[PDB]
């Protein structure tokens, strides 16, 4: 019976994970990622 | 300094040197930042 849950919560887990890594994908596909190399004298 | 007064070129020259000898910079930066809280200098990535 344990196998069941940890599978599915298991499942569940990644699938937010997949979601979360595609939608930040498609994310940096579209932002330009705002490069800036420097900022101030003390860097 | 008062209109015309004898003190105006000596402090005037004053502050120039003064200036250029890194004080003002120096004396600026020990009361707005040497002595003064939260000193990080944007720290951990505050830009971005």
């Amino acid at each position: 019976l344990s196998a069941r849950i940890v599978a599915g919560v298991w499942w569940f887990f990644t699938l937010i994970i997949i979601s979360s890594y595609t939608a930040n994908l498609a994310a940096f596909l579209t932002v330009e990622r705002m490069v800036s190399p420097i900022e101030s004298a003390e860097d | 300094t008062p209109k015309g007064s004898s003190l105006g070129t000596p402090v005037n020259l004053a502050v120039l040197k003064l200036s250029e000898q890194g004080v003002l910079d120096k004396l600026k930066n020990k009361w707005w930042y040497d002595k003064g809280e939260c000193g990080a200098k944007d720290s951990g990535s505050k830009e971005k």
